[PDB]
């Protein structure tokens, strides 16, 4: 996260770290959506242009974390993966359309002050909140600058951007399964996701019921915090029927 | 530069 | 799911975090 700040303790208790077993390293962010299911970006697990194709046994998920590098004894919980599910129409060839994946844990994780699931949006919450100018919150342990790394989880609040502005910022084909967020050059304020934040959540706090909803997944961007560029996020609600199908059948 | 995790999770 | 999105150290104790008001103020 570029131009963010240190998270408060327990501020994002649905935050998940995807952790490579060997070599031990951060792979991506992710989010907890129930005691057995973790949501992330498909490109965190499968990206053939970079020879990336992780299997269940390559990975762990670390939940309840704050420090990036420490083993947070008595606080974090480390879980093994039972199965990965990648969206069947994830488009890694062109533009990361449908950049979404689910990971089922081998055993349910115990909730705590530091470990708690985020809600997924319904149609009405998505319609009300996914409007240009409305701000969401992005969290992760990724790089602090494009070209360095944080001691603890970082957080930044960013406004959703009008779709024509998103499209006009890039040569990539933008789809209805994506939205973009970030400040414009003349808005003064700054902030973006960066390498390592991939797969983490873009959340919004509903003013109707005071619950946090995951509206986006950190998907891609052109540089980190570049003027005139925006971060792109997977549109969770648009892919929710697939989410439900996977969970209701596995 | 990550602290070693308990070996029980890597087995 | 029934309890989703309500943080133990914030909403469940009626404590606000330092920047959530920025989000609320954007929801016009
Ligand atoms: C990814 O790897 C799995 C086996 O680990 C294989 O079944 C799948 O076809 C691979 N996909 C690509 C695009 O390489
Ligand atoms: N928003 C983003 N800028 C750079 C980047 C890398 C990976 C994921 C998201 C972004
Ligand atoms: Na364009
Ligand atoms: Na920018």
């Amino acid at each position: 996260i570029v131009e963010g700040s240190d998270a408060e303790i327990g501020m994002s208790p649905w935050q998940v770290m995807l952790f490579r077993k060997s070599p031990q390293e951060l792979l991506c962010g992710a989010s907890l959506i129930s005691d057995r299911w973790v949501l992330t970006a498909a490109h965190c697990l499968l990206y053939p242009p970079w020879d990336k194709n992780f299997t269940e046994n390559d990975l762990l998920v670390r939940i309840g974390k704050h420090s990036r590098t420490r083993y947070e004894r008595n606080i974090e919980k480390i879980s093994m993966l039972e199965k990965i599910y990648i969206h069947p129409r994830y488009n890694w060839r062109e533009n990361l359309d449908r950049d979404i994946a689910l990971m089922k844990l081998k055993k349910p994780v115990a909730f705590s002050d530091y470990i708690h699931p985020v809600c997924l949006p319904d149609r009405e919450t998505a319609a009300s909140l996914l409007q240009a100018g409305y701000k969401g919150r992005v969290t992760g342990w990724g790089n602090l600058k494009e070209t360095g790394q944080p001691s603890v989880l970082q957080v930044v609040n960013l406004p959703i951007v009008e779709r024509p502005v998103c499209k006009d910022s890039t040569r990539i084909r933008i789809t209805d399964n994506m939205f973009c967020a970030g400040y414009k050059p003349d808005e003064g304020k700054r902030g973006d996701a960066c390498e390592g934040d991939s797969g983490g959540p873009f959340v919004m706090k509903s003013p109707f019921n005071n619950r946090w909803y995951q509206m986006g997944i950190v998907s891609w961007g052109e540089g980190c915090d570049r003027d005139g560029k925006y971060g792109f996020y997977t549109h969770v609600f648009r892919l929710k029927k697939w989410i439900q199908k996977v969970i209701d059948q596995f | 530069d990550f602290e070693e995790i308990p070996e029980e999770y890597l087995q | 799911e029934a309890d989703c999105g309500l943080r133990p150290l914030f909403e469940k104790k009626s404590l606000e975090d330092k920047t959530e008001r920025e989000l609320l103020e954007s929801y016009i």
